[PDB]
């Protein structure tokens, strides 16, 4: 049974060093090339580049920054993914895989990526805990469809996860939809919650969102009300 | 060794050793 | 340069047969070996094919693969719900004095268990009260469509933007469609600025699109 074997989990912080490892077991390990490959949670598959066992020599993804290196030991047959100083945008599934297959009439192909490690996924926050501002999504015209109308509440810039959200004290839940919360480049989260309402009820009827957030411990309420 | 890459029809790389 | 351009999703009937297109370049899948992987959700990805067409075994051969010229595709037969999956292709390019492995763009499969459903979109502009705490933010709203794949895109006037956007993963509802939430995010000097923003979604070939005005 020929194994590549990863390291596992990792949560972290922006600006600390991280190793990830990957072991194969049961075949020369120090004959074919290893490669590493990273998937940001969402989206597609990207090469980082390969390290040869054998006399450790490396070739490198054009857009590897120089912050992310590969060694190997041929003494505990492993190979590591390195890092000196982390930042926000590593975060990612990384994968391992080994450049080799073997057809059952022995055939022997060397530039085929057959076997693969299960994964390591490691998560960087570049946050601290903030408790999050409220804006309203009034509706209008344009958020208005036959007797139905859209109205919503931006609860934003907030760390880390979750938050909570309600409308008219829980007495309001349908239709209610509250949508994936969102990563912003600042290390911050920011999600909408918007709930249909009828139209002819808009000046007439009181709106308000309720918004939690636990780890900072803060309460917001936000009137939702149209422009006059 | 056997660090040959085979990138293709009559195509290779690291092909010594 | 070097990107092997995928289509987005693609889609087919239970027992039917999807094709994906990969496209590149005379540096890559031209003269060089090509290879196909499938991801399921949450999982690690297995190989398919390699070398253009072959499948290694314990692969069913209604997987198949074929390559011409500067392009290449993956035939999916006997179109499974145990398919669906994300899709990549991949082979080496030597643009510089050795060996790079690159992977395609993508490609969300899905395997029909509804009708088609074009999506419809809500867009609101920043709050009065963002804007007096001196940030702006265009939330657009992508609600009921099928299948559960758009891309979306913004444009200040009618130009493409890229910076600060973010888009949540599609997810299934109360009336079993899709629906997914896209920000963009400008300062009230960005918002004051322009005469529009618009965000636009793309859906199995059609487009909608909604648009705003700092009025």
């Amino acid at each position: 049974q020929v194994q590549l074997v990863q390291s596992g989990a990792e949560v972290k912080k922006a600006g600390e060093s991280l190793e990830i490892s990957c072991k194969g077991s049961g075949y020369t390990f120090t004959d074919h090339w290893i490669a590493w490959v990273r998937q940001v949670p969402g989206k597609g598959l990207e090469w980082m580049g390969m390290i040869y066992p054998g006399d450790s020599d490396t070739r490198y993804s054009p857009s590897l920054q120089g912050r992310v290196t590969m060694s190997a030991d041929k003494t505990l047959s492993t190979a590591y993914l390195q890092w000196s100083r982390l930042e926000a945008s590593d975060t990612a599934m990384y994968y391992c895989a080994r450049l080799h297959y073997s057809d059952r009439s022995g055939s022997y192909f060397n530039d085929v990526f057959h076997m693969w490690g299960q994964g390591t996924t490691v998560t960087v926050s570049s946050a601290s805990t903030k408790g999050p501002s409220v804006f309203p999504l009034a509706p209008s015209s344009k958020s208005t469809s036959g007797g139905t109308a859209a109205l919503g509440c931006l609860v934003k810039d907030y760390f880390p996860e979750p938050v909570t959200v309600s409308w008219n004290s829980g007495a309001l839940t349908s239709g209610v939809h509250t949508f994936p919360a969102v990563l912003q480049s600042s290390g911050l989260y920011s999600l909408s919650s918007v709930v249909t309402v009828p139209s002819s009820s808009l000046g007439t009827q009181t709106y308000i969102c309720n918004v939690n957030h636990k780890p900072s411990n803060t309460k917001v309420d936000k009137k939702v009300e149209p422009k006059s | 060794k056997r660090k040959r890459i085979h990138i293709g029809p009559g195509r290779a790389f690291y092909t010594t050793k | 340069q070097s990107v092997l351009t995928q289509p987005p999703s693609a889609s087919g009937t239970p027992g039917q047969r999807v094709t994906i297109s990969c496209s590149g370049n005379s540096s890559n899948i031209e003269n060089n070996y090509v290879y196909w992987y499938q991801q399921l959700p949450g999982s690690t990805p297995k190989l398919l094919i390699f070398r253009d067409d072959q499948r290694p075994s314990g692969v069913p051969d209604r997987f198949s693969g074929s390559k011409s010229g500067t392009s290449a595709s993956l035939a999916i037969s006997g179109l499974r719900s145990e398919d669906e999956a994300d899709y990549y292709c991949a082979s080496w390019d030597d643009s510089r004095g050795g060996p790079d492995y690159v992977f395609g763009t993508g490609t969300k499969v899905t395997v029909l268990g509804q009708p088609k459903a074009n999506p419809t979109v809500t867009l609101f502009p920043p709050s009065s009260e963002e804007l007096q705490a001196n940030k702006a933010t265009l939330v657009c709203l992508i609600s009921d469509f099928y299948p559960g794949a758009v891309t979306v895109a913004w444009k200040a006037d009618g130009s493409p933007v890229k910076a600060g956007v973010e888009t949540t993963k599609p997810s299934k509802q109360s009336n079993n469609k899709y629906a997914a939430s896209s920000y963009l995010s400008l300062t009230p000097e960005q918002w004051k600025s322009h005469r529009s923003y618009s965000c636009q979604v793309t859906h199995e070939g059609s487009t909608v699109e909604k648009t705003v005005a700092p009025t």
